[PDB]
């Protein structure tokens, strides 16, 4: 998938899980930027426990509806250093770690 | 597959005290060597008693009634360290084995390696199913209890030649090991649940990685041997 924002602008980044069968719990949504070499996680959402958002992103990110049928974020005044991939990481059970991924071009 | 119940009651977080992962060069390691495998498809025990129950009489010989405690685990590269695993405890029972605690965190793991590996049933050693070749390597164990350092270090050996067919390879191609930290960057702080994210407890997270291994023909093993001091073969 492949999304495009403005700096100093506002993009709202969506979670793609297709069709989550039957009988899987969906536990977690992790928000992850591909970066450097790896990813380092951008915000979780856990019904068990909430929300949490983490640096450097605890200022320009925020959940919209906290939901797996969801799983949208807001990134807020947009830089350079914002294009990249996002992997949209759910821990189901008992199938595991299932993922998605956007690419973001900042124009 | 049931959603497995947690085993005794706890008030389950995210985080306690610890924001940050405690750093593993904190002292010299006793080195033990993981069995090899039959056959590459098989499971990989990075088990051996750390002897924290000393630590936990002694809690009980002072007339401590909880004690605190944490667990990590690292690959332990060329003079710096990759994260593993995390989890942190509190209000601990001194008198029961260890991990009986009131107050836990969700443990934080290294996702792509989560897919294969998962803890034993006493949380002081992990199990690494059918793992591909790039597993090869030093793991090292931290087991703290109130404040006080465990350091155990696996080293991980494989067959060269056959690699187990359903192994799994492809996030380790994008993603490897992740961030390789120095006592340094440790020491400045680096935050938990940024290089490390929560997932599930040893029950359900057993089921999954069993659950998948099925998928695959095989079975989890009932027991499993501990490594020993010494290199075989």
């Amino acid at each position: 998938d492949s999304m495009y924002g403005f700096i100093g602008t506002d993009v709202v980044l969506h979670c793609s899980f297709a069709n989550p069968l039957p009988g899987v719990k969906i536990t977690q949504v992790t928000w992850q930027k591909a970066t450097n070499g790896s990813k380092q996680n951008v915000a979780i959402y856990n019904p068990a426990m909430g929300v949490s958002v983490l640096a450097p992103y605890r200022e320009r990110v925020e959940f919209l509806r906290p939901s797996f049928t969801d799983g949208t974020i807001r990134l807020s005044r947009l830089e350079l250093e914002d294009e990249g991939v996002y992997i949209c990481e759910f821990a189901t059970f008992p199938a595991g770690n299932r993922e998605s991924q956007l690419n973001l071009t900042v124009m | 597959p049931t959603f497995p119940p947690p085993a005794y009651p706890y008030t389950e977080s995210w985080q306690l005290t610890l924001t940050t992962v405690p750093s593993p060069f904190v002292g010299p390691a006793d080195v033990y060597h993981t069995r090899p495998l039959e056959d590459p498809c098989g499971v990989v025990a990075l088990i051996s008693d750390p002897q924290v129950d000393r630590l936990l009489n002694e809690a009980v010989a002072h007339r401590r009634p909880t004690y605190r405690a944490h667990v990590a685990w690292y690959r332990i590269a060329d003079g710096c360290a990759h994260l593993l695993y995390f989890i942190e405890y509190a209000d601990c029972d001194p008198r029961q084995v260890f991990g009986r605690c009131r107050r836990r965190t969700t443990p934080m793991w290294w996702t792509p390696s989560a897919d294969y590996m998962f803890p034993t049933e006493d949380e002081l050693g992990l199990l690494m199913v059918a793992p591909g070749r790039f597993n090869e390597g030093q793991y090292r164990r931290l087991v703290s209890v109130d404040g006080v350092n465990i350091l155990t270090d696996f080293m991980v050996a494989l067959p060269e030649g056959q690699e187990c067919p359903f192994a799994r390879v492809d996030q380790h191609r994008t993603y490897k090991f992740g961030a390789c930290w120095s006592d340094d960057s440790f020491k400045r702080g680096v935050d938990v649940m940024r290089f490390l994210t929560p997932f599930y407890q040893q029950p359900p997270h057993r089921e999954v990685v069993n659950y998948w291994y099925r998928k695959n023909g095989r079975t989890l093993p009932r027991a499993y041997a501990a490594a020993t001091p010494y290199a075989i073969d």
